[PDB]
Order: C-alpha cells, then sequence, then structure tokens
C-alpha cells in the first residue's frame, strides 16, 4: 500500500492548482478517497471525499463550490482541483484511503503529504493540548464531541489518529473501540457517547506525536485540535 | 485384499471397545442440556422485537 | 464507517453482479459425458483437477463445455450440480460393440436421472469412420452382441450421405435406433435426444452443437411463451 | 484364507450390534413423552438476500451471527451483512461448481470447494482491500462436498473420493487423511470442542473421527441411503444426519447408536441440509420438497415449516447466537428466518 | 335522428 | 329507441362477447399472478389480459348500452371518462398484441438472444400505456355531452376535415402499422416453425390472429373514418346497426386471447379447470 501525492509549491492567490495522488499497492477502485489538509502547526481538516466508483462526493463547508475532487480509476490516481486559492488554503494536503463495509477500517492509510503554500458541524474538542510524560507509565488522552457519536447501529463513530513528527497521521482506533492493523495492543479506546479516552498502556519512544480524534458520524468530518505528547 | 480386509477387522475390534452408556442416560443428558439452555434459544422461545436485530 | 457508504458499496457490488448476469445468461453451459473409449477428449481438442472447462464460440454465441474428470466411478451425487444446464453432450464409441452395451446403460441412467429430466442430450456417436471399417470387413459384427440386429432393416430414412455401403448404413442407423429407443420409451417429452454421427476429426461438431442448442432453447422459449 | 477374517469381522459387527442393543434401555420418545411439547413454531422471512445468479449450494454463518458467506454455482461467493442485506464482498471463483463454503471462526478467511477438487482459501482481511486466494488445497481426488475451519490454519475437508482430510493452510498439505468411508463423503460437522468431527457418506454410514490421531472413533449405520447432511448437537455428545431416505436421524456418541428418527409419511424426499437450534431442542432440516421442516429434536414432532423457497433448499445455517436461521436454495435466494 | 358511436 | 325484436339478439351477442371476454381475461390474470406461471415472459400476457378485460367490461358494455337506443344514460362527467380509459384500453390491447408478437419473434428466430431485462418489459408496458393515453387524449379533452329532448355523447373537435385526419392517424398507427408488424413477425415465425404438431399449431394460431385482427378491426376503423368525414351518415337510420356490427367485430377480439391460450398451452388448458 502506497499513496503518493504530486502538486504544490508557491501559488499566487489569484491563480489555481491541481493536486494528484497516485495510488499503488491496493485496489484503488474499491476505496473511498478523502483529502485531509493540515495548516502549518495546526490540526487536521477534512477537505473532500469521493466514494468508490466516483459516486457520492462531499466537500467541506469552507471549501464547497471552490474545489473539485476528481478521480480516475484506471490510472489509480486521485485528483483535487482548486479554482481560486486563498491564503487559508496553505496546508499539507494528505490523501487518505478509506473503505466502508461491515467491520471495515476506514482512514487506515494516509499518504505522505504534499505541501501547497499560497502567497452544524460536530465540533470535536480535545481539552488537553499537551501531556509531557516519560516512557513506561500509562497515558490517557481525552476528547469530547458536540453531539453523541453513538449511532442507533450500536457503534460510536470515533476515530483516533497519531501524527508522529515529520510523518503522516496513522489510524490507531476506529469506531472508538477497535484497534487498527499493525497497531500494538498498548493503545485502547473507550467512551460511551460523548467523552472518549485513548489509553496507551506502556508508552514507548515511538508514541511521541499528536493524537487527533475525528468523527465519522456525519459530514463534514471534523478533527480535534490534537493533544501533543512531549517526551 | 487380505491386508485391506485386515484393516476392516482392525477398526471393527477397535470400534467395539468403546465404553458405551445406557440410552436412558444419554437421553436424560440431551433432555437436560435442552432444558438448561431453552431460555437462551431465540428459536424455541422467540424474543420480542426489541432484541431481534432482524426486526 | 458510515452505513450510507456501505450501501453504496453493496450497490456497486450489485452493479458488478448485474453485468455478470448478462454474460451468464448469454453463455450456454454444456456437460460432456462418455467413457474412456469414447472419443470425448478428441472432440474437446477439435473445438487431481476435478473439472475441465472448454469455452468455444459459434456465431457470436458463447458455449461453456464442462468435461468432468478426476472423479470416482459413481456419479449419482455430482450430477445434481448439472441440473439446469443447457444440454448434455453424450459421446459414445460406436465401434466397440462390447463396450457399446454399457453405453446404453450409461445413457439410460443419464436420461432417467431425476435431475436431468428437463435437460436435452446431444448424442455424439463418435468414430463412425472406424465403425465403417469394422462392418465392411465383417470380422466382427453386431449380432454377436445384439440378437435383434438380424431382424432390423433400414427405415425410410436411407442415409442421404454421398456414398456408403448399405451395411454401414444399416449398422450405424441400428446404433441410433438403440439410443433413440431409450430416450423415447424411458422418458417424457420434457427433453429430446439429438443423435449425431461424428468422426475422429470433424470440424462440424461445434456447428451441430450450436444448431441443436438453438433448437433446445427454441423449445424452452416455446414453453416460456406457452406457444405449444 | 481371507474368509476367516471376514467371518471375524462379521462376528465383530454382531458384537457391536449386541453391545448397542444391551445398552438400549429405553428410547428417547419413551423418556421425553412426559415433557411439554415444543408447539407450533412459526418463523417468517425477515430478510431475503438476492444477487446470486445460479443455484445456491452452501452457506456458512460467521461467528458474529451477522455475516454469512454464500456459495453459488455461478462461480461466486458473496459475503452478506444479514442485518442490512448489504453485500460486503463478492468473491469470483476460479471454478463455477462450488459445492461448499466455510467461514473461518475468526472471520479472516473464507473457504470454498466443489467439482474442482480444490479447497480454495480466500483471505478477507488483505491490506490491499480485495479478497484474494490465500491458498488452494489440492490433493483430493474427488469433488469437495464440505469444508470446516478449525483454526485460521487448519481446515477439515470431506471429498467425494470417500476421504476426509485435515489440512495445514500455511503448508498447503494434508496433515491427516481419514479413509474409513466406502462412499462419497457428503457432509461434515465439527464438534464444539473441535477435537472431533463426524462425517456423512453415501454408504449410508456416519463416522466419528478424531482430528488429532486420525482414528475413526465410532461408526453409525442407522440410515438406508446416502447421508447428505450432518450436524453436531450443541454439546457435542450427539449429532443428526439427514439422508435421501427422507429421514433425519439422531445418533448419540456415548450410546454409540441411534436416538430418534425424524420422518413423516407426507415427506418422501431426501434431506439436503440439517441444523440444530442453539439449545438443540429444534432440529431444522432442509428438503428438496422446496421447504425446510422444523423438528422437535426430543419428541420427533414436526414443530413447524419454513416454506418460502421456490426450489430445492440446499443449505441451512443457524447463527451461533441462535437468533436466526438462514436458508439458501436452488432458486438463488437466501432467506433469514425468525 | 342522430348517432355518433363513441369509439 | 330500438324495437324489442332486434335488441334481443343484439343484447345476447354483446352479452356473450363481454361475458366470455371478461371471464377468460380475469381467469388468465389469476393464473398468471397467482401460480407464482408468473415469469417475465408472462407480463405482456397479463398486460394484454388486463387491457382486454377493461375493453370488454367498460368499452363494449357502455357503448352497447349507449348505442342500443342512442341515449346516454350516464352522467356528463362520465362521458369525458368513457373517451379516455376505454379508448386507451383499446389502444393498449392492440399495442400489447403487437408487442407480444415482437417478443415471440425474438424468442423464435433468435432463441439464443435472451428475454428482456425483466425491467425493459415494464418499460415497454408503460410506454404502451402512455402512448395509448396520448392517443386517446384528443377523444377525451374534446368530448362533448350536449343534452336534448336522451343525451348524446357526441365529439366535435373542429370541421370534419380534422376528425377525418385524426381517424386516419388512428387507423394508420393502430391497425395498419400493428397489422404490418404482426403479419411480418408471424409470417417469419411461421416460415421458421413450418412434436412438429405443436410448432404447426402455433403457426395456425398466428395466422388466425393476423387474419382475425385484419378482418375485425378494419370495419371498426372504416366506420369511424366515414362517419367523421361524412356526418350525413349519422342520420341514416341504419348507421346504428352498422356501428353495432363493427363494434361487435372489433370487441370480439377480447375473447380470442384466452381461447388461444387454452387451446395452445396444456398448462392453461388445465388451469382453466380450476
Amino acid at each position: 500500500v502506497q499513496l503518493v501525492e504530486s502538486g504544490g509549491g508557491l501559488v499566487q492567490p489569484g491563480g489555481s492548482r491541481k493536486l494528484s495522488c497516485s495510488a499503488s499497492g491496493f485496489a484503488f477502485s474499491s476505496f473511498g478517497m478523502h483529502w485531509v489538509r493540515q495548516a502549518p502547526e495546526k490540526g487536521l481538516e477534512w477537505v473532500a471525499y469521493i466514494s468508490s466508483g466516483s459516486g457520492t462526493i462531499y466537500y467541506a463547508d469552507t471549501v464547497k463550490g471552490r474545489f473539485t475532487i476528481s478521480r480516475d480509476d484506471p490510472k489509480n490516481t486521485l485528483f483535487l482541483q482548486m479554482t481560486s486559492l486563498r491564503s487559508e488554503d496553505t496546508a499539507m494536503y494528505y490523501c487518505v484511503r478509506s473503505i466502508y463495509y461491515y467491520g471495515s477500517s476506514p482512514f487506515d492509510f494516509w499518504g505522505q503529504g504534499t505541501t501547497l503554500t499560497v502567497s452544524s458541524d460536530i465540533v470535536m474538542t480535545q481539552a488537553t493540548s499537551s501531556v509531557p510524560v516519560t516512557p513506561g507509565e500509562s497515558v490517557s488522552i481525552s476528547c469530547r464531541s458536540s453531539k453523541s457519536l453513538l449511532h442507533s447501529n450500536g457503534n460510536t463513530y470515533l476515530y483516533w489518529f497519531l501524527q508522529r513528527p515529520g510523518q503522516s497521521p496513522q489510524l490507531l482506533i476506529y469506531r472508538m473501540s477497535n484497534l487498527a492493523s499493525g497497531v500494538p495492543d498498548r493503545f485502547s479506546g473507550s467512551g460511551s457517547g460523548t467523552a472518549f479516552t485513548l489509553t496507551i498502556s506502556r508508552l514507548e519512544a515511538e508514541d511521541v506525536g499528536v493524537y487527533y480524534c475525528m468523527q465519522h458520524l456525519e459530514y463534514p468530518l471534523t478533527f480535534g485540535a490534537g493533544t501533543k505528547l512531549e517526551l | 485384499s487380505i491386508a485391506q480386509a485386515r484393516k476392516l477387522v482392525e477398526q471393527l475390534k477397535m470400534e467395539a471397545n468403546i465404553d458405551r452408556i445406557k440410552v436412558s442416560k444419554a437421553a436424560a443428558d440431551l433432555m437436560a442440556y435442552c432444558e438448561a439452555h431453552a431460555k437462551e434459544d431465540p428459536l424455541l422461545t422467540p424474543v420480542p422485537a426489541s432484541e431481534n436485530p432482524f426486526r | 464507517a458510515e452505513d450510507k457508504a456501505a450501501v453504496e458499496r453493496s450497490k456497486m457490488i450489485e452493479k458488478q453482479l448485474q453485468k455478470d448476469k448478462q454474460v451468464y445468461r448469454r453463455t450456454l453451459r454444456l456437460l460432456l459425458l462418455g467413457a474412456d473409449n469414447s472419443g470425448k477428449s478428441t472432440i474437446v481438442k477439435q473445438m487431481t483437477s476435478g473439472i475441465f472447462e472448454t469455452k468455444f464460440q459459434v456465431d457470436k454465441v458463447n458455449f461453456h463445455m464442462f468435461d468432468v474428470g478426476a472423479q470416482r466411478d459413481e456419479r449419482r451425487k455430482w450430477i445434481q450440480c448439472f441440473n439446469d444446464v443447457t444440454a448434455i453432450i453424450f459421446v459414445v464409441d460406436s465401434s466397440d460393440y462390447n463396450r457399446l452395451q454399457e453405453a446404453l446403460n450409461d445413457f439410460d441412467s443419464i436420461w432417467n436421472n431425476r435431475w436431468l429430466r428437463t435437460i436435452s442430450v446431444i448424442l455424439f456417436l463418435n468414430k463412425q469412420d472406424l465403425l465403417a471399417e469394422k462392418v465392411l470387413a465383417g470380422k466382427s459384427k453386431i449380432e454377436d452382441y445384439f440378437p435383434e440386429f438380424a431382424r432390423y432393416t433400414t427405415p425410410e430414412d436411407a442415409t442421404p450421405e454421398p456414398g456408403e455401403d448399405p451395411r454401414v448404413t444399416r449398422a450405424k442407423y441400428f446404433i441410433r435406433k438403440e439410443f433413440v429407443d431409450i430416450s423415447t420409451a424411458s422418458g417424457d417429452g420434457r427433453h429430446i435426444c439429438y443423435p449425431h454421427f461424428t468422426c475422429a476429426v470433424d470440424t462440424e461438431n461445434a456447428r451441430r452443437i450450436f444448431n441443436d442448442c438453438k433448437d433446445i432453447i427454441l423449445q424452452m422459449n416455446l414453453r416460456e411463451y406457452n406457444l405449444v | 484364507e481371507l474368509d476367516q477374517l471376514r467371518q471375524e469381522a462379521e462376528q465383530l459387527k454382531n458384537q457391536i450390534r449386541d453391545a448397542r442393543k444391551a445398552c438400549a434401555d429405553a428410547t428417547l420418545s419413551q423418556i421425553t413423552n412426559n415433557i411439554d411439547p415444543v408447539g407450533r413454531i412459526q418463523m417468517r422471512t425477515r430478510r431475503t438476500l438476492r444477487g446470486h445468479l445460479a443455484k445456491i449450494y452452501a452457506m456458512h454463518w460467521g461467528t458474529d451471527s451477522r455475516l454469512l458467506v454464500s456459495a453459488s454455482q455461478d462461480g461466486k461467493l458473496i459475503i452478506w451483512d444479514s442485518y442490512t442485506t448489504n453485500k460486503v464482498h463478492a468473491i469470483p471463483l476460479r471454478s463455477s461448481w462450488v459445492m461448499t463454503c466455510a467461514y473461518a471462526p475468526s472471520g479472516n478467511y473464507v473457504a470454498c470447494g466443489g467439482l474442482d477438487n480444490i479447497c480454495s482459501i480466500y483471505n478477507l482481511k488483505t491490506r490491499e482491500g480485495n479478497v484474494r486466494v490465500s491458498r488452494e488445497l489440492a490433493g483430493h481426488t474427488g469433488y469437495l462436498s464440505c469444508c470446516r475451519f478449525l483454526d485460521d490454519n487448519q481446515i477439515v475437508t470431506s471429498s467425494g473420493d470417500t476421504t476426509c482430510a485435515l489440512w495445514d493452510i500455511e503448508t498447503g498439505q494434508q496433515t491427516t487423511t481419514f479413509t474409513g468411508h466406502t462412499g462419497d463423503v457428503m457432509s461434515l460437522s465439527l464438534a464444539p470442542d473441535t477435537r472431533l468431527f463426524v462425517s456423512g457418506a453415501c454408504d449410508a454410514s456416519a463416522k466419528l473421527w478424531d482430528v488429532r490421531e486420525g482414528m475413526c472413533r465410532q461408526t453409525f449405520t442407522g440410515h438406508e441411503s446416502d447421508i447428505n447432511a450432518i450436524c453436531f448437537f450443541p454439546n457435542g455428545n450427539a449429532f443428526a444426519t439427514g439422508s435421501d431416505d427422507a429421514t433425519c436421524r439422531l445418533f448419540d456418541l456415548r450410546a454409540d447408536q441411534e436416538l430418534m428418527t425424524y420422518s413423516h409419511d407426507n415427506i418422501i424426499c431426501g434431506i439436503t441440509s440439517v441444523s440444530f437450534s442453539k439449545s438443540g431442542r429444534l432440529l431444522l432440516a432442509g428438503y428438496d420438497d422446496f421447504n425446510c421442516n422444523v423438528w422437535d429434536a426430543l419428541k420427533a414432532d414436526r414443530a413447524g415449516v419454513l416454506a418460502g423457497h421456490d426450489n430445492r433448499v440446499s443449505c441451512l445455517g443457524v447463527t451461533d447466537d441462535g437468533m436466526a436461521v438462514a436458508t439458501g436454495s436452488w432458486d438463488s435466494f437466501l432467506k433469514i428466518w425468525n | 335522428q342522430q348517432f355518433f358511436g363513441l369509439m | 329507441v330500438q324495437p324489442s325484436w332486434r335488441i334481443a339478439l343484439w343484447s345476447l351477442a354483446y352479452g356473450v362477447v363481454v361475458a366470455v371476454a371478461v371471464l377468460g381475461n380475469l381467469i388468465v390474470i389469476w393464473i398468471i399472478l397467482a401460480h407464482k406461471m408468473r415469469t417475465v415472459t408472462n407480463y405482456f400476457l397479463v398486460n394484454l389480459a388486463f387491457s382486454d378485460a377493461s375493453m370488454a367490461a367498460f368499452n363494449t358494455l357502455v357503448n352497447f348500452i349507449y348505442a342500443l337506443h342512442s341515449e346516454w344514460y350516464f352522467g356528463a362527467n362520465y362521458c369525458r371518462f368513457q373517451n379516455f380509459f376505454p379508448i386507451t384500453a383499446v389502444f393498449a390491447s392492440i399495442y400489447s398484441m403487437t408487442a407480444i408478437a415482437v417478443d415471440r419473434y425474438m424468442a423464435i428466430i433468435d432463441p439464443l438472444k435472451p428475454r428482456l431485462s425483466a425491467t425493459a418489459t415494464k418499460i415497454v408496458i408503460g410506454s404502451i400505456w402512455i402512448l395509448a393515453f396520448l392517443l386517446a387524449f384528443p377523444q377525451c379533452l374534446y368530448s362533448k355531452t350536449k343534452v336534448m329532448p336522451t343525451l348524446c355523447f357526441v365529439q366535435w373537435p373542429e370541421g370534419p376535415k380534422q376528425h377525418f385526419t385524426y381517424h386516419i392517424i388512428v387507423i394508420i398507427l393502430v391497425y395498419c402499422f400493428p397489422l404490418l408488424i404482426m403479419g411480418i413477425t408471424y409470417t417469419i415465425v411461421g416460415i421458421t416453425l413450418w412434436q412438429l404438431k405443436a410448432k404447426r399449431k402455433v403457426v395456425k394460431m398466428m395466422i388466425i390472429v393476423v387474419m382475425t385482427f385484419a378482418i375485425c378491426w378494419l370495419p371498426y376503423h372504416i366506420y369511424f373514418i366515414l362517419t367523421a368525414i361524412y356526418q350525413q351518415l349519422n342520420r341514416w337510420k341504419y348507421i346504428q346497426q352498422v356501428y353495432l356490427a363493427s363494434f361487435w367485430l372489433a370487441m370480439s377480439s377480447t375473447m380470442y386471447n384466452p381461447i388461444i391460450y387454452c387451446c395452445l398451452n396444456k398448462r392453461f388448458r388445465a388451469g382453466f379447470k380450476r
């Protein structure tokens, strides 16, 4: 599995640019694809979404009508057209691999991120912003949502991410209680409908990073501010 | 065929040494298992629509 | 993981299933049956692994021919899998009169099988060029195995083939008579046997299957539309 | 001189029969006549899973009691979300004549097999997001009639070559081979403890095997025709066989003999699939009379009927939690009953 | 007299 | 008003036609939609059966009771309905006939090509019905119900030159063109089909259907063409008998489909006994 995005660089606000993400190593046609930007020293922000088969297409309210998330399945490349860029669009645009079926794990693989620099919604709040701590002792990270993420299905659409410094966010917990693939059993998500806690049992040297939360209950998908974990 | 029929005899004596119990005891055991778990049988005793996930 | 995105995936799977139903309906499935002496394999090449599949096209129509191999002698269980198949291609060695009697018993079981009562049989009496030599020479005859051959004479259908010895015609139409007797006396009108005369190399076999499958589907349509 | 050991085998079989008779103190009906009847059981079709092209030969429930895999003779496995009727996966098969499908108890793998004599193992949890063949278990010289996962690396397959084989999925070779049956082994049921399993073959006999030592523990010969279906009683101390004799029969492993016979004079057609309820009080039985029949497993009474199918009912599965019964059939539809 | 028919 | 002598025979003939038609058509619909045959092939058949039942039940009976004494015993609002649903039933039954003919054509000369998509059948049925509605709309919107001392359900769009052209359109694309399609289809199918007794009885059915259609719907269309162009014929004192004969000939086509299905198919011949 590998997602590589191309396009970016210095752009005047009165211009335009088109972002592309080449997919390799997975059945790109069977995956919904998201664009998630991240402003410099800010939290993740969901930008666009295109379903498998180029069906359902969603945009963020701050970007709807201005961006166009196109997709070309035969070349396994995901596109993102920008019509009139603004100074607020300066961000590293991640591209996320997401698949939806019973028991699926969406947002499980993120691209390495391409940088573009330009010359209601369920609010997720992470009250703590920094938790300095030493390896060995358990660490808990909490977050809250504007409304209950516990759907009538019986599952809580809460996703935990981890963006290690100089890297891409990676899925830790999906639907608030399920460990992702390749994630050690140290991590553990909990919560009932509005207050969620991620409990790392024995924090290690690799756990240094920002731990974001995101709701998948309704669109637009909104991330928390992220709680940094110093060492 | 003698070697092949030797295995048939080998299994038959082998299958005749099983420690059998009375059919009364086995019937009682099956009835006891059915009685014990009859409460947890959504087919034998249908659950109301609240717990039925298909309706 | 939204349920609306899973129903979209399920709807995309249904779209793949519907365009696979188009190929499945347009293709015709055929079952090859016959003994080892019957030239069943030679027909395949002229048109552990427990099933062999041959796909051939005749006049822009896809035929899927399923030669069954690497199984046991008994077939009363896996023959159920071939219910609702377009036709059964039964191939018989007409030259080997000693094994010819077992071919009628093999054909008898297929025809009266409870799961193949709606399936027509395209009979392929194979290696009829060898059958001509075995009766032209006269060293071995049919009366040695079938006592009723001496009392049999050629019917009004008198071999419109270009040129053949009348004993060749009498023998090769006697083998048809034995096989057609089973399909009529021991069966209903739900399925019809289609006897044919086939050689070791005969490029006309794919056309004979196409023409006979065209008639088999024709009588299915005459019953689907109640025009009968 | 083989006649001497033939007579030895005859006297041995007579010894087994006489031991079984001497252990026969009372029938199951004589003991359960004094219990409350099950009564009229009425299931109705809660869900109808559509999408399979050809006839459905087999289904297996996931251990979560929500996902089920279905095998169709169009050459396709479909994973169904029974709660929402959503098709989770549609797995195209290399061979179009699949006669059995299994769900791994962990849910990561699905096995299928049929006239191709190969137990294909499909890995549902690939990182590429597509179901691909994890392994192809070749080695059976007959068609595969049943397969059942023990772990994610072990699976016991029954074949038409009169042989049941235990497999190692990572290696791909038969760890063990069970060679007692004299006819096509048609069905296979794993014990809840997984240490044993029973087989049903066309020789009308049912055999109990040990998956470890490769030894046929016991042999049961109550039927008169091919045994098409077999299922373990929920405690693993008994099993039920459905045959072409138009009869379901209950056998006890410890009693080594038949317990009950589930036959009705109105039914003269063979049983294709058999299953128990969660407590083992109901013995569901599929028929080629186009409808399943609910049975009282303790009193041999016809508790109910599932008559929603418009062709032969080929497969039948009760969820692990016992909520529902799914019933596939030759009309290409599965039906979930409750 | 009159008569239309009313097809 | 009509004398008691001739009205007896007219009522008997019309009653036998309506009764046989409606009984056979609902029997066919019950057979199709109850013995779930209930397949996609028997969807044009059930549509034709419903259209023929509607024709016999509404059109035949109402216009017979209206034409028996040339008096409109029905309400003024019903007159606008009689020129909409019975007429659309006539056109839908004819178009169902021709669609069934085309469907059988594709079934016979091209057996390998499969039956329609099980939803294109619904598309064709809906298209047939909406085309029949579009065709009957000029008769519905422009239908008058003037009363005089004994109401008459007249129709008068404009001068006779426009009624004549409407009936010319109607004949061209409801008798001439369906008859052409049916004749071509059924003669090709008869050539192809000419055990063997069944494939020849089918051809006999098809030639009977084509000839009967051409013989029955011709006087019915000619009468309306002549009456529209020549309003002087409406006061012939015998035009009522001519209309009754032509309408009887055209509406007798309803009874023929169930009879054909019974005499052809053994399944229908057995299900009619139940």
